[PDB]
RNA sequence: GGGUAGGUGGUAAGAACCUCAGAUCCGGAGAUUUCCGAAUGGAGCAAUCCGGUAGUUGGAAACAGCUAUCAUUAAUUGAUGAAUAAAUAGUCAAUUAAAGCAAUACGUGGUGAAGUGAAACAUCUCAGUAGCCACAGGAAAAGAAAACGAAUGUGAUUCCGUGUGUAGUGGCGAGCGAAAGCGGAACAGGCCAAACUUAUCAUUAGAUAGGGGUUGUAGGGCUUGCAAUGUGGACUUGAAAA
RNA sequence: CCUGAGUAGCUCGGAAAACGUUAUUUUGAGUGAAUCUGCCCAGACCAUUGGGUAAGCCUAAAUACUAAUUAGUGACCGAUA
RNA sequence: GGAGAUGGGGAGCUGUAGCGAAAGCGAGUUUUAAAAGAGCGUUUGUUUGUUAUUAUAGACCCGAAACGGGUUGAGCUAGUCAUGAGCAGGUUGAAGGUUGAGUAACAUCAACUGGAGGACCGAACCGACUCUCGUUGAAACGAUAGCGGAUGACUUGUGAUU
RNA sequence: UGGACCUAAGCUGAGGCUGAAAAGCGUAGGCGAUGGACAACAGGUUAAUAUUCCUGUACUUACAGUUAGACUGAUGGAGUG
RNA sequence: GGACUGUUUAACUAAAACACAACUCUAUGCCAAACCGUAAGGUGAUGUAUAUGGGGUGACACCUGCCCAGUGCUGGAAGGU
RNA sequence: AUCAGGACAUUAUCAUGUAGAGAAUAGGUAGGAGCAAUCGAUGCAAGUUCGCUAGGACUUGUUGAUGCGAAAGGUGGAAUACUACCCUUGGUUGUGUGCUGUUCUAAUUGGUAACUGUUAUCCAGUUUCAAGACAGUGUUAGGUGGGCAGUUUGACUGGGG
RNA sequence: GGGGAUGUAGCUCAACUGAUAGAGCACCUGAUUUGCACUCAGGAGGUUGAGGGUUUGAGACCCUUCAUCUCCACCA
């Protein structure tokens, strides 16, 4: 069935375009991610209408994303000492979402599907580093610091 | 019960018709697939619905 | 069964198809649907028998009819000698009640219905609870006296009033009559003829 | 209120009283109404046991009397509030309803056999009967044609007679058996959605509350005029009468 | 411009109607339309003709019954009934 | 209309033309090329009352072993679980240990201790192998005399449960 | 001797899970002795009751006042039971 | 004849019958196999192949021979249906 | 989602092809006159099938004038410039889906561990780990299935069998 | 009741798609060892399942049958 979708993704379409998807990566994974949208205004014709609108609504959520990026690089203090033996046992045990309790709510949102951070999430008593995309152009470097508290 | 949650539609009781037309009450099932919708704020909380109700909740936009 | 909370199901979808079946909005229309119904009535172009049929509910209204028994005392004056255009015109004004009415001892005809149901009225040849016998042209219908013991007198101004086809003597309570009410006494409320060719064809 | 000269229920005599300021008795309207029982403060082996809370009276207090309240579920509202910032889950409080029973009877729906017959038996019949369960109501169910059906045809539903044991359907066997039409009982047709429009919601409304509309010889909306102020209901409050 | 879409149809298993499943009605699984020059129906099906407007709701009366209250009746029983 | 006879109600039903599977024809029709031949027809009605038989209903009455659906039963009994109680009395004397001899050191032997055994005899207790009696009995399963087990796979009380 | 104290097998069981319906399972809580904790013995008396009534001598648990001393220490942890 | 001690047809059969320690085969890597229900849930088992379930034989001692044609079980390339 | 491969199945091109005969390895059929030839021939150079080592052919450059005896000898059902369409097969790009071996996670699953509701072995939410489009479940269709159910299993007979 | 395919030496099989039937085995002969086999090579063993139809050219392509097989169907 015909959607629309958002981002740049690697087949498919670039930002505007009108793809005859499986619901399975569509429902699953191209609209939780904000990659794609449902139908505009609830038809083909109406979506052209709309079109006139969508192409300024995509440059504000990404302006907004610009925003959001800013507000990430002006601070860089996402502190956490950890509590382990030290000399011989070193690891981060935040897992992932430790790390986004000291950012949703307090800080700039940063959801689960925008940091595209590795499976291991950092496992060093040292200044590490931390991807995050906003869209598909904009990569985000964060440098957290850590040790024994 | 093995019912759906949106509608109440249930299961169907009929016969299990052979060669030589023995009868034998056999009971349909209704497709019971869990899914997850956004409600309320999105709030996401699974759900044991029909297939039916999966295809008309995926049709009308819901199900994003 | 269960913890249906139809908050959750109706919220959950906003749409869909069964919360708009249901959806609480649902009014009451408790006063449209009684009065419209009512009672209707028009002409139209692809049948024509539309005149003929509103004019079957104003004649069946003006004395409070339900159409069974109309087809009753249509089927009674059919058969008889011929062009019978004078005859059901006696039948249909030959109730008691609307001798009573047109009396002059009512004020409307219902309550003198209601009356001759509850035994206000005395006959001749015989008495009278049923509000429905056909009386014959020349006929007495003495009002009883237990009546006038419940003075409410209003009443008997009306009855002189009157209208040239009935004669009737106030407080003395009593009324007969000659020459039928001609079709001047049945005014242009309902004046026509061919609703009566009409009960030939549904009443055999 | 009616109505009297007796009354104090039956096995029932006697003792002792009441009663003409109108008793006993009959009718209408009220008062009281222990405990168990849906039982609902908690329990429990029914008619029992053990309480909490807020009052008030005695005591010097424990305590003891006298009151009211204290179940669960659902809906609404408000407060509080996790994992986890927000927000919910959850928690608490208030208000409103639900519980159960019976009429060895009728209704709807779900579930649903077997004895038996076919001279055996498996299709079939029995029979959608018995039974089980849910929900009522004073009836319930049904209901206003995307219909019958073959015609210059009828024009919601329901019930009765006929059509007929007919057309048909059946290991074409046992069996089963209408739908039209006709004659009768009663009769009533209404109302929303969408268009279009108004006001408001970070108006992303795709939402809320109003006006407009309810159809088939198509209807309604868009624009523009004439005629209308009526008739009738399945309708609210009152007053009066029978 | 509007006239009720996972809907009507279709396929696979069942059922309701007198019918032992089939034109009509319904559904467990799957698929899936159109918008008055439209859609459904008139026992497979096609064309002509005709009939009707599905996928929204409510509807008194005639109909079914008597545990109970009042009056009454019986070519009903009269202590093994 | 009296819980009436009845009046209204002609909806319909039987007979009036039959033959043919049927369209169809008609005192004729079916078969057939046939008119010949043959089959069927070319007339005797209807509504009630009574009797007899018959069809559907339980169908003249009584009688199954059964089948299906629902409830009540583990206070008897079978098993399991929880918590308790009981086995008079008397014998046999294991493993093991100590000491001594012995062994190069073991092994082995002797004495003492120790008190185990699905050990032994035998009461309460549990069970029921035999004779006799009883067989409408004292008793819907016992009585007398013997009999087996009797510290255990034991017996039993209470409570729960299938 | 049992409740106002406690639990075993087991039962019930808000939420909750499962199931055409009735219902089944089950958490927190609550019941549930055949067990655990808890202070009275001797004698006499009536036709019928007696660690219960009477005599004699005791013990236990609460509350208040008072004297002296002491900082009191659980819904939880540990030991015993 | 049964190794034994034991258990069994309440109310005609206590035995050579059943059971028993022991032997062997088979299944089972744990959300195990197996089993009650429809499912949840639970037994197995708060166990882990020195463990669990099922079939057969039945102390101890010595032995248990031949047949894989048929049936059952396990495995198998391709090929035919 | 996806990687390739093969399944669901077999995709597109011209070469190529000896019956003999026939300067010819003719698989064809016809059509068509003259044709190559800066609408530059030729030839070797060399890639290749192939061998009835003949032939199918050629490709490219060589190149600078030979041409085409496959115009025209020539035989042949088959043909002789030139134009079409006529086919197996080497060659052309495919394999969409599933699958067949794979990878990934977001669907989904857990009787891994942790926190919270919560003084709580259940349940719910949030994670973490392990799986993963598998599994489980629904519908449809085969196989096995006395575990279970409903029934049948004749009559004559010097009684019955 | 259809649908497909097969039929070639005596047997087991190539089928020599029309430009004129072959192989192993069966059998005869020859060689072949002290004997038996074994081994090698010639010869023999074919009217192409049968009939019909068409081309100049068919066992070979078409039609019809016969027998066989595998499929389906397979409620008198
Ligand atoms: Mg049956
Ligand atoms: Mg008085
Ligand atoms: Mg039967
Ligand atoms: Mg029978
Ligand atoms: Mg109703
Ligand atoms: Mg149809
Ligand atoms: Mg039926
Ligand atoms: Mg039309
Ligand atoms: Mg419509
Ligand atoms: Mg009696
Ligand atoms: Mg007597
Ligand atoms: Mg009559
Ligand atoms: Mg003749
Ligand atoms: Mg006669
Ligand atoms: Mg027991
Ligand atoms: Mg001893
Ligand atoms: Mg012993
Ligand atoms: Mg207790
Ligand atoms: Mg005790
Ligand atoms: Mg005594
Ligand atoms: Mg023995
Ligand atoms: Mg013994
Ligand atoms: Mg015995
Ligand atoms: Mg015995
Ligand atoms: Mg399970
Ligand atoms: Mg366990
Ligand atoms: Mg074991
Ligand atoms: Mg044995
Ligand atoms: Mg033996
Ligand atoms: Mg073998
Ligand atoms: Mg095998
Ligand atoms: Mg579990
Ligand atoms: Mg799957
Ligand atoms: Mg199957
Ligand atoms: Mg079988
Ligand atoms: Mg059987
Ligand atoms: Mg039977
Ligand atoms: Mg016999
Ligand atoms: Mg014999």
């Amino acid at each position: 069935m015909k959607v629309i979708l958002k981002q740049d993704v690697s087949n498919l379409g670039k930002r505007f375009d009108v793809v005859d998807v499986k619901d399975g990566y569509a429902i699953h994974f191209l609209f939780p991610k904000k990659l794609a949208a449902p139908l505009t205004k609830k038809s083909l014709q109406d979506r052209d209408l709309f079109l006139k609108k969508q192409q300024e609504h995509y440059e504000i959520n990404k302006a907004l994303s610009h925003k959001l990026k800013e507000v990430i690089e002006q601070t860089e203090l996402h502190f956490s000492l950890k509590e382990h033996n030290g000399r011989p046992y070193g690891s981060i045990i935040t897992k992932q979402i430790i790390n986004q309790a000291h950012t949703k709510g307090m800080a700039l949102q940063k959801f689960m599907f925008k940091d595209n951070v590795r499976l291991g999430f950092g496992d060093h008593e040292i200044t590490l580093h931390i991807f995050e995309d906003t869209t598909a152009v904009l990569k985000v470097k964060v440098t957290p610091d850590n040790g024994v508290k | 019960a093995k019912k759906d949650q949106l509608t109440l539609r249930g299961p169907l009781y009929g016969n299990n018709r052979s060669h030589s037309k023995t009868i034998t009450r056999r009971k349909w099932n209704v497709n019971l697939q869990p899914c997850k919708v956004k409600t309320a704020d999105g709030k996401t909380t699974r759900i044991l619905v029909s297939t039916r109700t999966l295809r008309t909740l995926k049709k009308h936009n819901r199900l994003s | 069964k269960y913890t249906g909370s139809i908050f959750k199901r109706s919220r959950r979808l906003g749409f869909s198809l069964l919360e708009n079946n249901k959806e609480f909005s649902k009014g009451k229309k408790r006063k449209t649907i009684p009065g419209q119904h009512g009672n209707r009535f028009r002409s139209s172009t692809m049948s024509g028998y539309a005149q003929q049929l509103q004019e079957k509910q104003r004649m069946q209204y003006m004395y409070g009819i339900t159409d069974k028994q109309f087809r009753r005392l249509f089927r009674l004056v059919l058969k008889q000698r011929g062009n019978l255009a004078v005859n059901l015109f006696r039948v249909l004004e030959s109730r008691l009640d609307n001798i009573v009415y047109r009396m002059g001892f009512a004020p409307t005809r219902r309550s003198a219905r209601q009356l001759v149901n509850h035994g206000h009225v005395l006959l001749n040849d015989r008495t009278v609870d049923t509000p429905s016998i056909i009386l014959n042209p020349g006929d007495k219908v003495r009002l009883k006296a237990k009546t006038i013991k419940i003075p409410i007198v209003k009443a008997a101004s009306e009855s002189g009033v009157v209208s040239p086809f009935v004669e009737t003597n106030n407080k003395t309570f009593e009324g007969t009559y000659v020459r039928f009410p001609e079709r001047s006494e049945l005014p242009a409320g309902i004046n026509e003829s061919y609703v009566v060719e009409w009960y030939k064809r549904l009443v055999k």
